[PDB]
This record gives C-alpha cells, structure tokens and sequence, in this order.
C-alpha cells in the first residue's frame, strides 16, 4: 500500500490549494521534485 | 571533552578525547578500543589527513562528528 | 477517518452547490488535501 | 529508480536550504554520490 | 552504463563523506586507482 | 584499449592492497598478462 | 612488443604460477609462442 | 636477427607437434633450410 | 658454413622431399650450388 | 679440393645443363679452369 500521492502530500497539497494552486498533477510534480518542500514546490510552480 | 565517531569499511567505534590531546593521543585512544595499531591508522577529517603532532581541535572536529580511518602500510 | 466523517464539512458544501457525486467529491477532495476551494475547481474540469 | 524518489531525503534538505533548482540539485547530487554535504559545496561554486 | 556518477557512486559517496568534494578530481583519481577508494584517497592527498 | 579501462578490475585489487603507483602497476600487469597474482609477485621484488 | 605479443600466453603462464617475466618471454620465444612448449622449458631450463 | 625470430612460424609448428627442444629444432631447421616438413623428418631420426 | 651457404637451395630440395642433409650438401657442392644440378645428382645417387 | 676449387665454374656448367661432376672436373682440369674451354671439351669429349 505504501504510499499514494494524495495521502503522502496531504499537508502540502492543502497549503498549495490554500494559496490558489489547484492543479493536482502540477502540484504533485512540483512536490516530488522538492522532496515534499512546500517552500520549494511554490517556487517551481511560479516559473514552470 | 570531545566524543567522536570513527569509521572504516562498514565499521564504527566511539572514542573520548580532550579537545587539546594530540592526534597521536587520539590515535592511541582509538587503538585502545578497536585493535588497529597506531602506526597503521591514517585519519581523515574534512578532506585532510590528520597529522600526528597537531591538536585534535586544530581540525575543528566538533562533538558527534565522524573522523574516518583508513588502515595502511 | 473514514471519508464521510473526515470530509463532512466539505462534502456538505459541495452537495449544497449541487455536486452530488460522492466518489467524485472524495476524489476531488483528497487531491486538494481537503480544500473546498480546490476541489470545486477540480470538479469543474476533471 | 527515478531521481525524485532516489534523492528524496536529499532534495528535501537542499530545498529546505533554499536550493530550489531541481536539475541543478540532481546534477550536484549525482556527482556527490548522494552526499548532501558534497552537493551543497558544488552548488555554492557552480561546479554544477 | 557507462557513466561516471553511476559507475563510481558508492566511491564518490565515500570520498564526499570524507570532504573530497571535487568531482573531476575524484573521478580522475578513481579511474587511476581502478575504482579503489583506498587508492584514490592516497592520490588525492598528493595530486 | 587504454590501460585504466583495460586493467580496471586488477588496478582496483592492487590499490586496495596498498599498491598505489599506477605506472608500476600497469608495468607489472602488462608483464603478467593481466594476472593480479603475477603482478603482485613482481611488485614485491620486481 | 613482448607483453602485447605474448599477452594471452603470459596470462596462462602467470595463471599457473610462472611469475618470472624474463624467463617466460625467453621460454616463449624459443617455443615460438607455444604455451605447451614454454611450460616444458620452464620446468627444466 | 636471430633464430627465434627467424624460425618463429616453424618453431611454433614443431612445438605444437610436441617437439619442445629448441636447440634440436633450430639445428634441424637450419639443415632443412627452414622447411618444417624436412626438419620433422630429421627430428624423427637424428 | 653449409646450412648458411646453401640456405635457399637446401630449402628448395627439402621442399621437393629431399630431406637428407648430408646427401644434399654433397650434391650441391658438386653442382657448385645449382639446385637444378644437385637434383639430377640426387635422382641417380 | 675440386668442388671448392672449381666452384664458380662448376656452377656455370651446371647452369648450362652439364650435370656430370666427374666429366666436368675432368674437362676443367684440362682447360686449366677455363669454362669456355671445358665447354668445348664437353661438347665432343
């Protein structure tokens, strides 16, 4: 079962969505690259 | 007083040292607790070979850090 | 902990807004980490 | 079997230190064999 | 396969764990020692 | 077709045994036809 | 160049415990490259 | 310049037929002018 | 030295099946080195 | 020794098809070593 992106990045997905970043596939993509860092994925999301 | 990790192969050993013990003391101190004789122990921290007549603290070896041990000769 | 229990407050809002499909809603909500705002946007495109 | 998964723990630390550029980080990390300590140094001299 | 970072991964790591951060130097040293960390170390400590 | 590549596995063994001198090692190995066993003996007199 | 020329013979000799290069080349030149022959040479002179 | 070099291909044939004695071989070959065929015959009677 | 002196001739003779060295040198000395002549000699004694 | 003494001449004679040693030496001794002369001798006895 271990694991599953929605479950794994729950807390982060929430913050991103809280900031207007609604695109799941983009968010997961960004977050995997930042190792789970919201701070990092944010930066990624703001430049593609 | 400092407390340092030692590494070889897939081995570890802990040792106690006063900050201003020589590196030669530090070597004896390992030896006393791991076998490998002083004259065979080549010690590497932070890209440098630790030389015998230098203070352990001259290398700024912090508490809880690993100093590596390459056995030689 | 349990989806119905976990997303109660949100499921309610979605259903109020006419989004009656449970499976879709839970799917949407898991993806948005529970954000109604986000799941809405998701539901409105797939 | 895949950089984001392979260097997860390290990517996180780098990102937690403000090093947001994925491509650079993976490059630096491959070169340091996964050592954060080493990739950091690389990243700080554009030896990467 | 057939790619230095992949090929000398385990060694590169040990070198880096010892403070030897210069990639090009390490690969150079490792190629010469045939992969031996023990040998590359010695190389790196005199050029 | 290049000594470091050709004698890689042997060079490694020699080096773990403390035989760090590349030119010596290749010299010893060419003479032993690639045999570590042989190059060793050579290096210890050689 | 002897090491290159008698490479795979030198290997066999070395893989039988005959580590002396000069002796091996000497023996091999005489046997015209034959391992079989050089062996015999090495076992008496 | 040099028997081993001069009679290389012949020496090899002789050796691969079991005729291991270098001095005998060269002696035989010099007499047969290089002919393996001839030196063989010589070696089989002295 | 006969082997050296009659090398190219000894080879031809041997390559015609005339393996007896002493006979060949004998025949060649008599023919002044002529293979053609030593041949003829060898074919009648 | 005739083979050694008349080498160069024996060769020429053999080169011209005169393969009989005894005849050649006989002819040459009479001509004092002259090929030209022994030839003539050999062509009539």
């Amino acid at each position: 079962g271990i694991l599953d992106p929605e479950e794994r990045y729950e807390h982060q997905l929430r913050q991103l969505n809280d900031m207007g970043f609604f695109d799941f596939d983009r968010n997961v993509a960004a977050l995997r690259r930042s190792g789970g860092s919201v701070q990092g994925a944010l930066d990624s999301l703001l430049n593609g | 007083s400092l407390n340092i990790h030692i590494k070889s192969g897939q081995d570890k050993w802990e040792v106690n040292v006063a900050p201003e013990s020589t590196v030669l003391q530090f070597k004896e101190a390992i030896n006393k607790a791991n076998g490998i004789p002083v004259a065979n122990q080549r010690l590497i921290y932070s890209g440098k070979i630790l030389k015998d007549d230098q203070t352990v603290e001259s290398y700024h070896i912090q508490d809880g850090h690993s100093v590596h041990l390459v056995k030689s000769q």
